[PDB]
RNA sequence: AGGGGAUCGAAGAUGAUCAGAUACCGUCGUAGUCUUAACCAUAAACUAUGCCGACUAGGGAUCGGGUGGUGUUUUUUUAAUGACCCACUCGGCACCUUACGAGAAAUCAAAGUCUUUGGGUUCUGGGGGGAGUAUGGUCGCAAGGCUGAAACUUAAAGGAAUUG
RNA sequence: AAUCCUGGAUGGAACGACGAA
């Protein structure tokens, strides 16, 4: 069982949300991964790199390990998620919790010529995190994703057929390429473009509208 | 030293926090009640836990404890938050106000009394 | 060692050598 | 305004700064002052035919220790020395 | 000192944008700059703005939505042929489908696009999007 | 790098502060960056003020006070249990105790 | 718009300017806050009740639009404010939280403070600070007393008092409390005075 | 603020700000109309004048200078025009 | 937007912040939705009948939330003369 | 090069300390320290932050000038002054708080408005050493300054913070 | 009913360690 203790946990446990959408519209904050597992089952895991960080005593070092982890259903999400851990398997547990937690959605749009499916990007993005400055370009259909592997895969895993990119700084820093990388599609639905100038009515909270099937 | 610990001490706040109309201030009758009240497994610990409870009374005899509430102690609590004086003191007096308090009731457009005072550096 | 007394040891040696050097010029 | 100049009737003054912090590289300088040519025993070709005139048991430097198993050879074209190696197990025996 | 004052009126417009002004006051108000703004006027990028005038050289206070992430201008107006067009908008627009590169031609200031439709080209002078 | 703003002292529009001396160590510490105390003091103590007023003549008579300016060096004040030594938070704290 | 009832009484004008809420801060002014009404001598501000009126029923309206009236929260860590806090949470659903906040009440699920609001109201932002930046974390609004030198970062409706003193504080939370339960219905005379004492809303020393 | 007219702004406002600062940059100074005792004659005179200017009938004296607006003369009568 | 033939495409069309026009995003978690209650003839206030207004992180942190929402509900109408445009 | 040369005092001499102490400490003490006429042309010459210009958050204090106020005090109760108070303003040395931002960070209202990359202009740098060396010029009475390599050598030197 | 008061310091000697990791 998952006993729910929050107020979104209890509505989606009752089946009054049904989409993350909702979720994203009012901008509400996730503290239970067993929400976005319900939300979005069909998503898949990738464990990037494990690097171990020491810590100096008296008596040696402890050493524990690093990991990151990133997930996604291949339609229009992903998460990131780093974790420290004694040991690689605890790592990755709770690293694949903390990515569920950052899941984030996902402007794809058009190179041009509206056809079919977006596949690309609506814009260029970049993303800075550290040193490292991670750009995407749109790119047409065929392209692939012109990228490093490990941004590839986050790439893969959020949904985005074709994209360019230039990257600097000491991409090596793996953290810091992925925390780039996940801020330059973050910053997609942050960036304003003609087609969403028009107003719309401001929808209200299902925390307004379900409250009696929440707390108590 | 005699320092207790938060064993005793947590032990003791419980007693008190359920078992004021009870045990007074004597550790003899204390403990004789403490062990038939609690479990516990060692007279040592029995005997710290009522000398605690023994000055924890001693401390409430002479005014309140901080950390405790009991329902005589929350009774008395509320019975005093509930006071009201029957004048209200916001009720007139007979009221004075600067000139700036004066033309912004003006501004306002209120009928009020103003027993203006002048008020200069 | 300090970079004031390596200039130092240059500015000796450079001295030494512009005189021995004017020895044959 | 980040230094350089931006203007439309100045690209002598770039010209002429790209040129000198060329020379501050090391590929430029090398090309162009010649020293494949001028120095470097070779004249900047990818080999040499020299002549042996000993053997040598070089040691190696820390953190390491053998011996190495080189060779004095005298170039055929510029008659300059150098210290050469023989890369495998067992063959400095066909050097003699 | 004050070389170009395109770049300053921009500039002044993008860091109240940034700070969420629906309002900014710009100095020392080029014809330059009244077309420019009418420009992103017309293509809904900022909305009202009025002249004052002082018998110096002008004030300007242009009217503000969200519509608009960046306004620039490239110093020095590069002259720009029929091809170097799309290479301009390749590198300095975020996508093909929106964003207007202004370039001064001899048919007025304008945006790029209109440009293609009068076949004609010049020299730029910025970009809005 | 830079612990200090100020960077030890108090020069903002000087350039030049002419120096003083250290009177422990005779140092010569600008104006700026030296530590200024007063000691200013009764000229006899709190013991034998009684002693003193016992034996005066010239009663109720005012018992003056001896007042000296004294500059330190950052040495000398860091070892005779002056300014000593802050936390990187609490250096920034400007005030007197 | 308003029916023109909510207008200020005078019954309220003598109320707030006995218990001197339009007495500003001094000199000292954070320009957020075009409250003011023409500066006194003594380096002293008058406040715009009006104003004070207005922002408070507008307050009010906020309050009243929950559903669930326990997800509004009050905070006071004041001496000056608990009282009014508590006596609001009687009169009101309105969970309070007097005194120290606990960090992580708003945040951190298996706490035990674990608060889940959809407003929070407070005495003192610079007192209450670390309840505003923990709303900031988690999607809440904020409502607060602000008096002419306040922090009002992350802060939504505020309600210009002069939270230095002990009958400004209660006064703003009684009128709070009788505005709410107007709109909600229970005191279904708007012009009666609500037989409940503005005294109850204060602090007692000992 | 964030949002504000700048094009209808207060006259408290634009009298506290500096002249040159104001939206349409314009003088604070003025300029007055001065009975000197005995000859009537009224001179026009300057606020901000420099000069120790007096009557052209008898050099009696009508203002002193100063870093800002002049010093009348204590015996006259200045009316601001 | 949309693609060749309608067929609205772009999950999650955002909201705009009612003060700046600037969209929140799904982490702008000091973005607020105030929702304020509807009056009708009597004083009471209706359940279900709500005028909304979102704020975004910037707005509420550089602290002109209280002034954007006194100029946005008065020009709703739920205000009077506490917010002028003269300052 | 003249003058002056009281103090302190590179050198030097001595007393000690020390395993040694031509170092620290003590006592002397020349040149210098001051000046005039003329050379030098350097410095952690540092805000280690080029100049011009625009814009961007709050707050108060202060230096100079100016405006206003039936404001306070002193004159001759009184005037004009002057010194203080309040409000405001231009310009300056700075400061405090926060980060919307920037930055590798330490930190920065500039080190911001820079991958959403272009306001104008000058200078400098391109792994560390060798080396600010050699040579050649030029300036200088000299001391030295400005200009300034290569051979060879090496995989790290280094910056900021972290826990020990 | 008498009745005057205080805050504050130094203090000798103590060289060195193969590299590898
Ligand atoms: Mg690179
Ligand atoms: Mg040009
Ligand atoms: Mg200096
Ligand atoms: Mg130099
Ligand atoms: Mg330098
Ligand atoms: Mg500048
Ligand atoms: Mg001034
Ligand atoms: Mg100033
Ligand atoms: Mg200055
Ligand atoms: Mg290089
Ligand atoms: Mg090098
Ligand atoms: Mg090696
Ligand atoms: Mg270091
Ligand atoms: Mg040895
Ligand atoms: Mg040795």
């Amino acid at each position: 069982g998952w006993v729910p203790v929050t107020k979104l946990g209890r509505l989606v446990k009752a089946g009054k949300i049904t989409t993350i959408e909702e979720i994203f519209l009012h901008s509400l904050p996730v503290k239970e991964f067993q929400i976005i597992d319900t939300l979005l089952p069909g998503l898949q895991d990738e464990v990037m790199n494990i690097k171990p960080v020491q810590k100096q005593t008296r008596a040696g070092q402890r050493t524990r390990f690093k990991a990151v982890v990133v997930v996604g259903d291949s339609n229009g999400h992903v998460g990131l998620g780093i974790k420290t851990a004694k040991e690689v398997a605890g790592a990755i547990r709770a690293g694949i919790i903390i990515a569920k937690l950052s899941v984030i959605p996902i402007r794809r749009g058009y190179w041009g010529t509206n056809l079919g499916q977006p596949h690309s990007l609506a814009t260029k993005t970049t993303g800075k995190c550290g040193s490292v400055t991670v750009r995407l370009i749109p790119a047409p259909r065929g392209s692939g994703i012109v990228a490093s592997p490990a941004v590839k895969k986050l790439l893969q895993l959020a949904g985005v057929e074709d994209v360019y990119t230039q990257s600097n700084g000491k991409t090596r820093t793996l953290e810091n390429t992925l925390k780039a990388a996940f801020v330059a599609i973050g910053n997609t639905y942050g960036f304003l473009t003609p087609n969403l100038w028009a107003e719309q009515p401001l929808p209200v909270s299902p925390l307004d509208i379900y409250s009696d099937e929440a707390s108590a | 030293g005699r320092v207790r610990t938060k064993t005793v001490k947590r032990a003791s706040k419980a007693l008190i926090e359920r078992y004021y109309p009870k045990l007074t201030l004597d550790f003899q009758t204390n403990k004789r009640l403490c062990d038939e009240i609690a479990t516990i497994q060692s007279k040592r610990l029995r005997n710290k836990i009522a000398g605690y409870t023994t000055h924890l009374m001693k401390r409430i005899q002479k005014g309140p404890v901080r950390g405790i509430s009991f329902k005589l102690q929350e009774e008395e609590r509320e019975r005093k938050d509930q006071y009201v004086p029957e004048v209200s003191a916001l009720d007139l007096s007979r009221l004075n106000v600067d000139n700036q308090t004066s033309d912004l009731v003006k501004s306002l457009g209120l009928k009020l009394p103003l027993s203006v005072i002048n008020v200069s550096a | 060692m300090r970079a004031k007394w390596r200039k130092k040891r240059t500015r000796r040696l450079k001295r030494k050598r512009r005189k021995v050097r004017a020895r044959s010029k | 305004g980040k230094g350089k100049p931006r203007g439309l009737n100045s690209a002598r003054k770039l010209r002429v700064h790209r040129r000198n912090n060329r020379w501050a590289e090391n590929n430029y300088k090398k090309r162009l002052l010649g020293t494949a040519f001028k120095s470097s025993p070779f004249g900047g070709s990818s080999h040499a035919k020299g002549i042996v005139l000993e053997k040598l048991g070089i040691e190696s430097k820390q953190p390491n220790s053998a011996i190495r198993k080189c060779v004095r050879v005298q170039l055929i074209k510029n008659g300059k020395k150098v210290t050469a190696f023989v890369p495998n197990d067992g063959c400095l025996n066909f050097v003699d | 000192t004050r070389s170009s004052v395109l770049a300053d009126a921009l500039n002044a417009i993008n860091n109240a944008e940034k700070t969420g002004k629906r309002q900014v006051l710009i100095r020392p108000s080029s014809k330059v700059i009244i077309k420019f703004l009418q420009v992103m006027q017309k293509h809904g990028y900022i909305g009202e703005f009025e002249y004052i005038d002082d018998h110096r050289s002008g004030k300007i206070v242009v009217q503000l939505n969200g519509r608009l992430n960046k306004c620039g201008v490239i110093s020095p107006r590069f002259n720009v042929k029929i091809g170097d067009i799309e290479k301009w908008t390749a590198n300095l627009l975020p996508a093909r489908q929106f964003g207007y590169v202004i370039l001064t031609t001899s048919a007025g200031i304008m945006d790029h696009e209109e440009a293609r439709r009068k076949h004609v080209s010049g020299k730029i002078l910025g970009f809005v999007y | 790098p830079k612990k200090r703003a100020s960077n030890g002292r108090n020069k903002k529009g000087r350039g030049h502060v002419k120096p003083v001396r250290c009177v422990n160590c005779s140092k010569s510490i600008p104006k700026d960056k030296a530590i200024k105390r007063m000691a200013i003091r009764n000229i006899v103590e709190a013991a034998a003020v009684r002693d003193l007023s016992e034996a005066s003549v010239y009663p109720e008579y005012a018992l003056p006070k001896t007042y000296n300016k004294l500059h330190y060096c950052v040495s000398c004040a860091i070892h005779a249990r002056i300014v000593r030594v802050r936390s990187r938070e609490d250096r920034k704290n400007r005030a007197p105790p | 718009s308003l029916p023109a009832t909510f207008d200020l009484t005078p019954e309220d004008a003598q109320l707030l300017l006995a218990a001197n809420t339009h007495l500003g801060a001094r000199n000292v002014q954070v320009h957020q806050e075009p409250y003011v009404f023409n500066a006194r001598p003594d380096g002293v501000h008058v406040i715009n009740v009006g104003k004070t009126w207005e922002k408070l029923v507008l307050a009010a309206r906020i309050i009243a639009a929950i559903p669930n009236p326990e997800d509004v929260v009050a905070i006071s860590s004041r001496t000056f404010g608990q009282r009014a806090v508590l006596k609001f949470a009687a009169h009101t659903g309105a969970t309070p939280i007097a005194g120290r906040f606990t960090p992580g009440s708003f945040t951190n699920y298996i706490t035990r403070s674990f608060k889940e609001p959809r407003l929070v109201i407070v005495t003192d932002p610079r007192s209450d600070a670390q309840a505003i930046k923990e709303a900031s974390y988690v999607n809440i609004p904020v409502i607060a007393l602000t008096d002419l030198d306040s922090p009002s970062e992350f802060v939504d409706v505020a309600i210009p008092c002069n939270n230095r003193g002990k009958h400004s504080i209660g006064l703003i939370w009684y009128l709070l409390a009788r505005e709410v339960l107007r709109l909600r219905g229970a005191l279904v005379d708007r012009t009666q005075p609500w037989s409940i004492m503005p005294d109850l809303y204060f602090y007692r020393d000992p | 603020v964030l949002v504000q007219d700048l094009l209808h702004p207060t006259a408290a406002s634009e009298a506290r700000k500096h002249k040159l600062k104001t939206l349409v940059q314009g003088p604070r100074s003025y300029f007055l109309d001065v009975k000197c005792p005995g000859c009537l004659n009224i001179t026009t005179v300057f606020s901000h004048a420099q000069t120790a200017v007096t009557c052209e009938s008898c050099s009696t004296i009508l203002c002193t200078p100063t870093g800002g607006k002049a010093k009348l003369s204590e015996g006259t009568s200045f009316r601001r025009k | 937007m949309e693609n060749d033939k309608g067929q609205l495409v772009e999950l999650y069309v955002p909201r705009k912040c009612s003060a700046t026009n600037r969209i929140i995003k799904a982490d702008d978690h000091a973005s607020v939705q105030i929702n304020v209650a509807k009056v009708d003839e009597e004083g009471r206030a209706i359940p279900g009948e709500y005028v909304t207004y979102a704020l975004s992180g910037y707005v509420r942190s550089r602290g002109e939330s209280d002034d954007s929402l006194n100029r946005l509900a008065q020009n709703d109408g739920l205000l009077k003369n506490v917010w002028s445009y003269s300052r």
